[PDB]
């Protein structure tokens, strides 16, 4: 109200409204789902078009051979943050000959986003990210919020109507975690999860975006006729 | 006074075929009159069907290869996983080298692969980034021993057709991958005999449309 | 007052949303992508008859294989064009090749959100970037001051955009010829323009693989306008 | 953050006026009147000190008339402290020019430089403008005797006769009435003092409430002399012209 | 640009079937003066890596502090710091190699020759060299300074190529290393009798041996040597 | 190569009874080549006189610099600078270039307008003040000038006698120096009159 | 290196050799010592290979940006000055360049500028540059006329490089010919000196000193 | 440094600081530009509220940027000096690097670019100035006349006016200027320029300035008497 | 470059400058004009290190032309020479100094007098009746010292200049390929096309 003019101002109840408004931009964004087993981690994203002449906005970005994310909210902010992850993954490899741990990647994103919430002049990031990866401790899935909060999960969803997919994953938890050594079934579970968030529209060939990383599987993105198999 | 440069010896050789390319190099690494390693790989697969070797001062050689491999990675990120063509890689390497014009990478760089028409390609660089596409190029310690032999046996220089006595040249017939590998092995065997910094092992990377294959051969260890 | 980089309660940047309103006041620009080329057309909209209309430059070359049309605060576009041209030429210098149309567009869009308290405000102009490359063929992009860019089969920006876009919705198909696209841009420009369309208050351009980017002569466009009038009178 | 307290000194009003420049001009309209009159054989500078005291040491006092170099002088109207900042800059500029070209700085070039400095404070930096208006009296071998004025906007203009500070409207009308082109310095001296005597807010015009200066080629042969009048000399010229 | 002041001589090492061995004497020389007699030049990092350093001792102590800080930093926000995300020999080496080459590129080198010996997570032997120029190389045997000229020839008789590594036991390897240290004591004028030896095995882990001495020395034949040619008495 | 002896030249100053004298040669050269016979090395700022020997570009630069500074001084102080005060200003200005100095040998001469006391001073290239009672010398023939002054000089000379002494000191010193001569000027300075005299001398 | 360029009735002839050396070692006989800045502009290459390659390729980028911005062909004067001003910034650092910038515009006609790494920029009719420049000058100065046919002008340039290739040890390999008209340059082939020498000797009657 | 964003968008998509800069131009004295077949004429209004002015030394309204290009303006006088100085520096820089004087279009594009930059840079306000830039390209006999404004947009004009009551004189020019046949001589072009100012000026005395620019760096400013003869002839034809 | 001469006569200043440009072993050009017009009545000739000479001359030219446009006024030769001297005096303590020597010949329209200024790369300025840079003075000053009278005509100045050039062509080892001669007077600057 009087305390939402900038990010440097607490409200009387201890809230940061600019951060909360940035969180609101994610809710307007298109739905994206993340889930993993012990061998693989999968991203599924519903891409959004402007109209029938336009292309469908890409949702998934590769960060390294073993890591990548999906976005919901301001796409340019995802480009900035993914670029930062690319550099950090790259610094780890060049200097230490070491693939960056997914947990450490989450810590770096948290700290970068935090600086934008405590200083004058700047603004919070207006995007939410779902990071998947396979490192020395197996498969991982992270959820990033531009408040700075990063959380490691078995499965989750962000964006508009993401609550439907999140409940489904909460039911299916015991099933999909056991899908080891079977990429197609893990993606099926993700495609079925994101379907719980659809209304009026359904998953078409240029609508659906899928990404997977695993034990002997580099981070690869599937679009177009490559996802027709799962429709 | 501190000398930031050193000489790790070694010798490399690139030959472009009709639908293939080879980049070879000995595996010996030295300083002065000592052997550091009998097997230290010098020719690297950099992705996108491109092989590279930066021969001379090994620290600069490793740094350059490392920065080029990195440039391939970022080329994919920035341009929608587009394949970096050999001519584009060559121009990129010129800028990496010329960036340190006034404190140069003390190396002789050679890359090999296939051009956009599928034909064999070899590019050669000096330490400060001047480059040129070539059919044949040796680099490093025994380059002066090897190049004349390749002028004669690959390009048929000073060879004419019997009976004509200098009137008709020997026609420039194309060489198979098996033929090129024979010339590479004989080049390094001969270089090993007469050059003290050449020996131990020979590693050849062969590039075709199918990908990058490796071959290793023993060289004399004295 | 309030920060320049402030979020609204709906999760939108105030300044970006306000710059979009300035673009709605701009003159109309239309782009249509075909398999034979991409056509770019603009409304010149001279404020007075004494203004020499051929000095109005709202269609611009970025490289031989990339053209660009603008709508909104057109003075803001000049530094964007300069950056685009520099990016296109610089990439050719570094890589001995043409730059991808998407990569060029992405480079332009990276400037967009570089504002705060860098430049003091967002750009008040939208761009239609059209071009060709070997990998993805003929392409048309819509670059906004939000930093977002969409690829389009056909797109209209400016004051007559929503009326034009609805018309482009019906008319575009994947088998359009270059000639059919030219007439289609002229037809829709004529529909949404205040003044009567002629060769002096409207401008056409195209990008083909063979000839590259070309701005059309007033004599060439005048013939296409006459061809349009006759085919509309034909039924 | 800090934005909250920013007055924004360099913005246009809806009418296209610079707020701070307009308000600075309002400040200057309460300063003591300064008058410049250009004649064929010299220039006169006359200025009124603001409501003084009997305990003020006049002979060592200077609030109106300042020397920029041997050829150029200024009359000040506004904040004296602001004026001294600019005056010292102008003195340096004159010396920079003299060092560079080995010639005395032409009057206009000095005036343009100071006016450009004033202009800058109205367009960038977020600082308040200088609350000062100058009358420049000077001589060079190109244009001869010259009068200029500058104000907080950084705009400057040339004059035959001009006033700044308080009651300029009344003063300018009186100057416009009695000024003629073939006028001489001694006549201009009389006009300046008569104009101040009529426009003054004080009861009577006396020597202790005035600063006076002349720039004359009344220097032995082809050269120019600046004369900052002493208190006794102002008293004498007041008697000569018949004001006291 | 500087000059080394207090220096350490050879570091020697070799691979064997189940791991690596590394050794270095305990001397800190000050030119020809054998100044400091209790200097440890093998520095363990965790339980899987030993970094052996020769050359300038002030720069060695600086590197020692970098490695100590590296362990601290790796533990930060790392629940698997003592397991899957522990420091590997390859990570430690690449870090040092980066620092060495950066410092030489600023014309202000760390005046050292370094050998990183260790065993990786998958049991693989790690042995690699780096020096003040940023030059790096790997071999079944590695040695610095005088060791390169005298130790390598002896160690290469045990492991001459890669295929000799599985045929070489820890007893044979240690025997060869200890003999090489004796030879260096005979022939290097900047060496000492006292040395440290470290074994990193994939089964038995890190064994760090301090206060070892060169023994079984041959000197008796010296009594028969008289004059420099013609002298008989 | 030596910057202080590329162009050549000399300056000498002397005190007398209620007067001072400062003199200089007129030569400017490029080593062996004589370039100008009208290069005066003495300047004045009000009643304070400054002679400068050494590298000619720095002679010109410093003159322009001290004109600059003494003009600002006068505008602010509302009086002409005095010899004692100017001497400190020269010293301060030279020392600010301690590690990139002007290659010059300045000499100050004048009479204090309030006390009437004659004043002379010399400097090295970085500011050190030599405040002699009798005389100051500078330039490529400074050794010669020291010899002339030390024998010819006597205290309390009248203005017209001092003229003869300083003139003969300059002339005979210059004639034993390859890089000095080609004319000469002598300033005789009294409290409110200064006479300038050009001397006839050999032109080789 | 021997490079030359000269103005005549038919435009400009550019001729260069092909040899590159590291000491006495012949590093290459196939060097492209002419750079195609655009269809209208050529640059010659002498001194350091890299310096010349890099900065004349860069020059083509600046020329392209000029004509994108100004909707007009860049003048030879303006193009040459961009390069000379650039190398002047680097003066002292150790760049090694001797180049001819050659073009043909409406306003200028055929124009050649000699540009140099010490900052020298000279307009002229005939320039020769490189270790073998003196040898080539001899043939040019005695045979040059304005009223030369494109055919004869091309041969003179070829013959002048050959003269230098024969005598100068750091020149040789092959000859690259270019002809610059107002609609652009035109390549006139690679000519091996090993074959060209015996051909010219036989046909021309020259080099009687050499046995064949 | 002072970094405050003064020029920003409003909810309706307007940048008020740029629009208020145009209001300063509206207040400024009237300036007019007319191009003939072989010339361009720049006319300027002088407000007669200021007499006792010294016209020898007072800053003239038309400024030479180079020997072949001139610049006039309407709006803040102090602001115009900054643009004129930058333009003059750029003109000499162009001659130095390109070895050719600026085209009129190039010089206009530069001045317009400076004006635009001041509309999205922190800590600065826009220029309260619109300019008329006129001249002839080197070795060209085609007349050139361009206009710029605070926003940074620019364009070419057959004839144009800026400043106070410019709406009235533009009305006059739009009905009196024929494109198929522009003022064929200097006389006709000056006459049409003086006529256009007489719609707005008041007295035709010292209130009208005229500057004629012809090809090949031929620039001259008309005197009071020369202009007065045009003023006399115009009204004598009007009495009919 | 090599030889630059200057002579100030009754009503004009005459500058003579060699035409040769030599890069080491070859004479690349024999028609080089080593001069720049700074203003309609001011000419500057120059000689020194390659590149620096032209770069400095054109930089000075640009600055004087800028002044002329700003003030609508031509600076006096004295003022221009002082500006040039200061630039060189600034340059001599720079990271890389301008290695350039100049003569400035101008006609002062106010005083109706020709003026010749000699300035070296250190910033050493002198006004002279005649001057030179490098070894040129070494030959010519004796002839000029003899024959020069301050009231010579332009034609007499050219004849005395021919005698100077003839002496140079006799005794100088280097072939400087003749001189380009230019005259600066009340009507401006013109080139003598036959010398
Ligand atoms: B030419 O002789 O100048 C030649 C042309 C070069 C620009 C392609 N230069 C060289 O051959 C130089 C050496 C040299 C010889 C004679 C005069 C000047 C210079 N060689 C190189 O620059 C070189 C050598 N080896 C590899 C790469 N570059
Ligand atoms: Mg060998
Ligand atoms: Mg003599
Ligand atoms: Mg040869």
């Amino acid at each position: 109200n009087n305390y939402d003019g900038d990010t440097v101002t607490f409200s009387p109840t201890g809230r940061l409204f600019q951060v909360e408004y940035a969180l609101e931009a994610i809710k307007q964004g298109s739905v994206t789902v993340g889930l993993r087993s012990n061998t693989h981690a999968v991203l599924v994203a519903l891409k959004r078009n402007a109209d029938e002449l336009s292309s469908y906005q890409k949702k998934i970005i590769k960060c390294d051979e073993h890591m990548g994310l999906s976005l919901a909210g301001l796409a340019p902010d995802a480009r900035v943050l993914s670029n930062y992850l690319r550099q950090q993954c790259n610094y780890s490899s060049l200097v230490f000959n070491r693939k960056l741990a997914v947990e450490r990647a989450g810590h770096l994103l948290c700290d970068k986003a935090q600086k934008n919430t405590q200083s004058y002049g700047g603004r919070p990031y207006g995007v939410g990210l779902l990071i998947i990866g396979y490192d020395k401790s197996g498969a991982h899935l992270l959820e990033f919020q531009p408040s700075g909060n990063v959380t490691e999960l078995y499965g989750t969803a962000i964006g508009a109507r993401s609550q439907g997919a999140k409940t489904y994953l909460e039911r299916t938890l015991d099933t999909f975690i056991k899908i080891d050594g079977n990429p197609d079934e893990l993606i099926k579970a993700g495609v079925e999860a994101i379907s719980q968030s659809l209304r009026d529209e359904s998953l078409t060939v240029d609508n659906l975006s899928i990404a997977i990383v695993g034990k002997d599987t580099p981070f690869t993105i599937y679009d177009g006729e490559a996802v027709a198999k799962y429709i | 006074q501190f000398n930031p440069y050193g000489d790790n010896g070694g010798t490399i050789l690139g030959i472009a075929g009709e639908d293939f390319a080879v980049l070879a190099g000995d595996t010996r690494n030295i300083t002065d009159y000592s052997i550091n390693s009998r097997y230290e790989p010098k020719v690297f697969d950099c992705g996108d069907n491109i092989v590279m070797s930066a021969n001379g001062f090994a620290a600069d050689g490793d740094a350059l290869v490392k920065r080029f491999k990195n440039s391939v990675k970022w080329y994919h990120f920035d341009h929608n996983d587009k394949k970096l063509s050999i001519n584009s890689a060559a121009r990129n390497i010129q800028h990496l080298l010329y960036g340190k014009r006034f404190f140069p990478y003390y190396v002789h760089t050679i890359i090999a692969g296939l051009d956009e028409d599928g034909k064999g390609a070899v590019y050669s660089f000096d330490p400060v980034g001047s480059y040129e596409r070539e059919q044949c190029r040796a680099g490093g310690a025994a380059a002066s021993l090897i190049m004349p032999f390749l002028d004669n046996q690959v390009n048929f220089k000073n060879q004419y057709e019997p009976g004509t006595n200098g009137k008709v040249k020997k026609p420039l017939k194309y060489l198979s991958v098996e033929e090129v590998i024979k010339l590479v092995r004989d080049s390094f065997t001969s270089a090993t005999e007469r050059h003290i910094q050449v020996g131990d092992g020979l590693e050849i990377l062969i590039v075709t449309k199918d990908g990058v294959r490796k071959e290793f051969y023993e060289l004399k260890r004295d | 007052d309030r920060g320049v980089s402030t979020f609204s309660p709906e999760g939108r940047l105030f300044q970006v949303e306000y710059s979009l309103e300035a673009i709605k006041l701009g003159s109309t620009a239309i782009g249509i992508a075909t398999k034979e080329g991409v056509v770019l057309g603009v409304e010149k909209r001279a404020t007075s008859p004494l203004l020499e209309s051929d000095s109005i430059e709202k269609i611009v070359e970025i490289d031989r294989h990339i053209g660009c049309a603008m709508s909104g605060l057109t003075a803001d576009a000049r530094s964007m064009i300069e950056h685009a041209r520099t990016a296109a030429v610089t990439h050719n210098l570094y890589y001995d090749e043409d730059i991808n149309v998407e990569s060029l567009t992405q480079s332009v869009c990276d400037l967009a959100l570089r504002f705060g308290e860098l430049m003091s405000r967002p750009f008040g102009v939208a761009l239609l970037i059209a071009g060709h490359d070997a990998d993805d063929g003929y392409q048309l992009f819509h670059a906004e001051p939000s930093g977002t860019f969409y690829r389009y089969n056909a797109k209209a920006i400016g004051s007559g955009s929503e009326g034009a876009q609805a018309e482009l919705l019906n008319e575009w198909h994947s088998s359009l010829t270059l000639k059919e696209a030219e007439l289609l841009v002229l037809k829709i420009l004529k529909q949404v323009m205040e003044e009567k369309l002629d060769e002096n208050n409207a401008q056409l351009s195209c990008i083909t693989k063979q000839d590259g980017f070309k701005i059309y002569d007033n004599e060439k466009t005048a013939e296409l306008i006459k061809e349009l009038k006759e085919k509309e009178a034909a039924e | 953050g800090s934005r909250r307290y920013d007055s924004r000194t360099t913005i246009f009003s809806p009418e296209g006026r610079l707020y701070q420049v307009e308000y600075a001009l309002e400040s200057i309209s309460h300063a003591g009147t300064a008058i410049g009159i250009m004649a064929s054989d010299g220039i006169v500078l006359a200025a009124e000190r603001k409501v003084t005291s009997t305990l003020l040491e006049q002979d060592t006092s200077t609030e109106k008339l300042y020397k920029l170099n041997d050829k150029i002088a200024v009359a000040v109207a506004g904040l004296t402290a602001d004026a001294e900042i600019l005056i010292n800059t102008a003195r340096i500029h004159a010396q920079n020019y003299l060092k560079t070209y080995n010639e005395d700085i032409p009057v206009e070039i000095l005036v343009r430089r100071l006016s450009d400095i004033k202009q800058g404070y109205t367009q960038h930096g977020g600082l308040r403008p200088f609350g000062v208006s100058f009358i420049y009296a000077g001589y060079d071998d190109r244009y001869g005797y010259q009068l200029y004025t500058s104000n907080p906007s950084g705009n400057y203009t040339g004059w035959k006769a001009i006033s700044v500070g308080a009651n300029t409207s009344a003063a300018q009308t009186l100057l416009q009435m009695d000024y003629k082109d073939d006028m001489k310095v001694d006549d201009a001296i009389e006009l300046a003092l008569k104009t101040l005597s009529k426009t003054t807010d004080s009861s009577a015009l006396t020597y202790d409430r005035l600063e006076f200066a002349t720039i004359r080629k009344g220097a032995n042969d082809g050269e120019v002399y600046q004369k900052i009048f002493k208190p006794q000399e102002i008293k004498d010229i007041l008697v000569k012209t018949g004001i006291t | 640009t500087q000059q080394p002041i207090v220096t350490g001589t050879s570091v020697i090492s070799m691979k064997y079937d189940n791991g690596v061995i590394i050794a270095a004497d305990n001397l800190g020389s000050y030119g020809s003066l054998l100044r400091f007699n209790g200097v440890e030049r093998l520095i363990p990092v965790g339980d899987n890596t030993v970094v052996g350093i020769s050359g300038d001792i002030s720069d060695m102590q600086h590197i020692e502090r970098l490695l100590k800080d590296l362990v601290t930093e790796n533990a930060y926000d790392n629940p698997l710091a003592d397991a899957e995300e522990a420091l590997e020999p390859s990570y430690i080496f690449e870090y040092l190699a980066t620092v060495m080459y950066q410092r030489r590129s600023k014309m202000n080198p760390l005046w050292n020759a370094i050998i990183v010996a260790g065993v990786q997570s998958n049991g693989d032997q790690f042995l690699r060299y780096v020096n003040l120029l940023g030059v790096t190389y790997s071999s079944p045997t590695l040695a610095t300074g005088f060791g390169a000229h005298m130790a390598n020839p002896l160690l290469r008789k045990v492991v001459d190529r890669e295929s000799d590594i599985p045929k070489t036991t820890v007893q044979v390897a240690e025997e060869a290393i200890v003999n090489a240290m004796r030879v260096l004591y005979y022939r290097d004028a900047r060496s000492s009798r006292n040395f440290s030896l470290a074994i990193i095995d994939k089964n038995t882990g890190l064994t760090f041996k301090k206060n070892l001495q060169v023994e079984n020395m041959k000197w008796d034949f010296a009594k028969d040597i008289k004059g420099y040619g013609t002298q008989k008495i | 190569s030596d910057p202080s002896s590329i162009n050549g030249g000399i300056v000498v100053a002397m005190t007398g009874k209620d007067c001072v004298a400062i003199a200089c040669d007129l030569r400017l050269g490029s080593q062996s080549l004589g370039v100008s016979n009208k290069f005066e090395k003495i300047f004045h700022y009000g009643h304070v006189f400054l002679g400068i020997t050494g590298l000619a570009t720095d002679v010109t630069t410093l003159n322009e610099m001290f004109r600059y500074k003494t003009n600002l001084y006068k505008l602010k102080e509302e009086r002409a600078i005095e010899p004692e005060t100017f001497t400190q200003l020269v010293s301060s200005s030279l020392y600010e270039r301690r590690f990139g100095p002007y290659f010059v040998g300045p000499v100050v001469a004048g009479i204090n307008s309030k006390s009437g006391k004659p004043f002379i001073a010399g400097f090295d290239l970085i500011g050190c003040i030599d405040e002699a009672k009798d005389f100051i010398v500078s330039g490529t023939a400074s050794d010669q000038l020291f010899g002339m002054c030390e024998s010819l000089y006597e205290p309390n000379l009248e203005p017209e006698d001092l003229f003869e002494t300083i003139s003969q000191a300059l002339l005979n010193a210059a004639d034993r120096d390859a890089l000095s001569g080609w004319g000469a000027v002598v300033y005789i300075i009294k409290k409110d009159e200064v006479v300038k005299r050009y001397l006839k001398m050999r032109q080789d | 290196t021997t490079t030359l360029a000269f103005r005549f009735q038919g435009g400009i002839i550019v001729a260069v050799d092909s040899r590159a050396t590291a000491g006495n070692w012949v590093a290459s006989q196939t060097v492209k010592k002419v750079i195609e800045i655009n269809p209208f502009l050529l640059g010659t290459m002498a001194g350091g290979t890299a310096d010349c390659q890099f900065w004349e390729t860069w020059l083509g980028s600046q020329c392209r940006l000029h004509e994108l911005r100004e909707k007009e062909r860049i003048s030879v004067a303006a193009a040459s000055k961009i390069l000379s001003n650039l190398v002047y910034q680097y003066k002292g650092a150790g760049l090694s360049m001797g180049t001819m910038i050659c073009g043909y515009t409406r306003k200028e006609g055929p124009t050649i500028y000699y540009v140099d790494s010490d900052g020298t920029r000279l307009k002229g009719d005939i320039f020769c540059v490189g270790s073998g420049q003196t040898f080539a000058y001899g043939v040019l100065d005695s045979n040059y006329k304005w009223d030369l046919s494109v055919e004869d002008a091309l041969y003179l340039g070829k013959r002048s490089i050959l003269a230098a290739a024969h005598r100068d040890a750091y020149s040789g390999g092959s000859v690259n010919l270019y002809h610059v008209t107002e609609d652009g340059w035109i390549y006139h082939g690679n000519h091996d000196v090993g074959e060209l020498f015996w051909k010219v000797k036989e046909e021309e009657g020259s080099f009687n000193n050499v046995i064949g | 440094g002072y970094d405050r964003a003064l020029s920003i968008f409003s909810p309706d998509g307007h940048i008020f600081q740029v629009e208020y800069a145009l209001e300063a131009v509206k207040r400024g004295t009237c300036a007019v530009g007319v191009k003939g077949k072989n010339c361009v004429v720049l006319g300027c209004e002088r407000r007669s509220t200021l007499k006792l002015q010294d016209t020898r030394i007072t800053p003239s309204k038309v400024s030479k940027i180079d020997s072949h290009v001139v610049l006039s303006f309407s709006g803040l006088n102090a602001d115009s000096r900054i643009l004129i100085e930058k333009a003059r520096v750029e003109a000499q820089s162009h001659r130095l690097t390109l070895e050719d004087p600026v085209t009129v279009e190039y010089l206009t594009r530069y001045v317009a670019g400076v004006q635009q930059r001041y509309t999205q840079s922190g800590g600065v306000r826009p220029f309260g100035v619109s300019t008329l830039i006129a001249g002839f390209d080197p070795r060209d006999d085609e007349p050139k006349l361009y206009q710029t404004e605070p926003s940074g947009i620019y364009s070419s004009w057959s004839a144009q006016t800026i400043g106070r009551n410019s709406k009235t004189v533009r009305e006059f020019l739009e009905k009196n200027y024929d494109r198929k046949e522009p003022p064929a001589t200097v006389e006709e072009c000056v006459k049409l320029t003086v006529r256009s100012l007489l719609e707005v000026v008041q007295t035709g005395a010292k209130n009208i300035e005229i500057t004629v620019v012809k090809p090949d760096s031929d620039i001259v400013a008309l005197s009071s008497e020369e202009i007065n003869q045009y003023v006399t002839q115009i009204e004598q034809e009007k009495q009919e | 470059m090599d030889i630059i001469l200057g002579i100030r006569v009754q009503d004009s200043v005459i500058l003579a400058s060699s035409k040769a440009v030599t890069r080491g072993i070859s004479v690349l050009k024999d028609s080089d004009d080593k001069t720049r017009q700074l203003s309609p009545h001011t000419l500057m000739s120059f000689a020194g290190e390659a590149g620096d000479t032209v770069q400095f001359a054109e930089y000075i030219q640009a600055n004087i032309q800028l002044y002329s446009i700003r003030e609508d006024y031509e600076l006096s030769p004295q003022a221009v020479s002082s500006f040039v001297r200061q630039e060189l005096a600034k340059s001599i303590r720079s990271r890389r100094p301008y290695q350039v020597n100049v003569l400035i010949g101008g006609y002062d329209k106010k005083k109706n007098k020709p003026e010749l200024y000699q300035i070296d790369y250190l910033g050493t300025k002198v006004e002279l009746p005649y001057g030179a840079h490098g070894y040129s003075g070494f030959y010519t000053f004796s002839l000029l010292d003899h024959h020069y009278r301050p009231d010579m005509t332009t034609e007499e100045g050219l004849d005395l200049l021919k005698l100077c050039v003839q002496e140079l062509e006799k005794r100088m080892p280097m072939d400087f390929k003749g001189v380009i001669v230019k005259i600066v007077d009340k009507d401006g600057i013109r080139q003598v096309d036959d010398f």
